């Protein structure tokens, strides 16, 4: 049933079934063997240029895309690198767009994340995706202003602070920013100074 | 002094110095052709400015 | 009243030139310290156009000789 908002349901609801770590690995491959993943990366990547080359029903398909492809890759293993790569470059790029989902997108990411060396190509994307509109000077400010700019809701912070949670545990790339700013993980936590500050200030418990 | 716990340096902020400066400088001139004007109306009839 | 009054108005208005000199120096660092950030520009140059030509307009070479002393 192709109807978006047939097709939208259909998704949530494999995601209830995806439950066990053992069904999870049979969503897997229902989407792989015998609708196939790459054609749900494909619909996101679509929606992605329409979104932009354009700048309700559109959010309910895309929620729920991203329900399913978190509910999944949370509970999975070996597969989730095939997951991520694959949805984990058209992940990237959605994100760059504003959306309402920015966060979703980010907490989807997060679950991609992988524990070995082959974070790399996550930091990369984190980064440039803070960095690439700020203009930084010579002083600390600015480098809080380009996550500020970009992480500008409530959501997107709590998705932000996922992603990080996971890249954060246990490594990261050397000189990491290199050549577009003062390079190291350091502006991250400043940047939390931000946020866990403000928290007190929160709404909303 | 928050700028200066950053980075270093400032910029592109000389440009607007120059701005006053160039905005402030005309009416150093605007004086200037005010103190011309005054004398050259200074430069005209005595014995007597006080007349009608 | 009205006569010795006219210091007043004469005062208030050299204050706010002054004031207004003040308003757009303050004004003018707000765009320098949060602002750069080094995004600047766009718009930008195209005051910095205007300004150019204003300023070395003047500068230089013309006016300022000749003419302001042949008439001094």
């Amino acid at each position: 049933l192709l109807p978006p908002t047939i097709y939208i349901p259909y998704l949530k609801m494999l995601q209830g079934l995806a439950n066990g770590p053992q069904c999870a690995h049979y969503c897997f491959s229902l989407l792989k063997v015998n609708v196939s993943w790459e054609h749900f990366f494909h619909s996101l990547m679509l929606y992605h240029e329409h979104l932009r080359k354009d700048l309700q029903k559109e959010q309910d398909g895309l929620i729920a895309f991203l329900q399913l492809t978190s509910t999944i890759i949370t509970w999975s293993e070996n597969a989730r690198l095939a997951l991520c790569e694959t949805p984990v470059v058209v992940i990237l790029g959605l994100l760059q767009c504003s959306i309402p989902l920015k966060a979703e997108l980010l907490k989807t990411l997060a679950a991609f994340g992988k524990s070995p060396e082959i974070a790399a190509s996550l930091w990369q994307s984190l980064e440039y995706t803070i960095l690439q509109t700020v203009r930084i000077p010579s002083g600390i400010e600015v480098e809080l202003n380009e996550i500020e700019s970009r992480c500008e809701e409530y959501p997107l912070t709590r998705a932000f602070c996922q992603l990080i949670s996971t890249l954060v545990e246990s490594s990261f790339p050397s000189n990491l920013g290199a050549g577009l700013r003062p390079p190291g993980f350091d502006p991250y936590l400043q940047f939390l100074r931000d946020s866990v500050f403000r928290f007190r200030t929160r709404a909303r418990a | 002094g928050t700028i200066y716990l950053q980075h270093a340096d400032e910029e592109r902020e000389k440009t607007y110095k120059l701005a006053e400066n160039i905005d402030a400088q005309l009416k150093r001139m605007a004086q200037d052709l005010k103190d011309i004007i005054e004398h050259l109306n200074t430069s005209g009839a005595p014995a007597d400015t006080s007349d009608p | 009243n009205q006569t010795t009054s006219v210091a007043k108005i004469a005062q208030y208005k050299r204050k706010l030139m002054d004031l207004s000199h003040r308003t757009l120096q303050v004004l003018i660092k707000q765009e320098i310290q949060r602002k750069s950030g080094y995004a600047i520009q766009a718009d930008e140059e195209q005051l910095r156009v205007q300004l150019d030509t204003i300023q070395g307009e003047l500068n230089a070479p013309t006016q300022f000789k000749g003419r302001l002393n042949e008439l001094m």
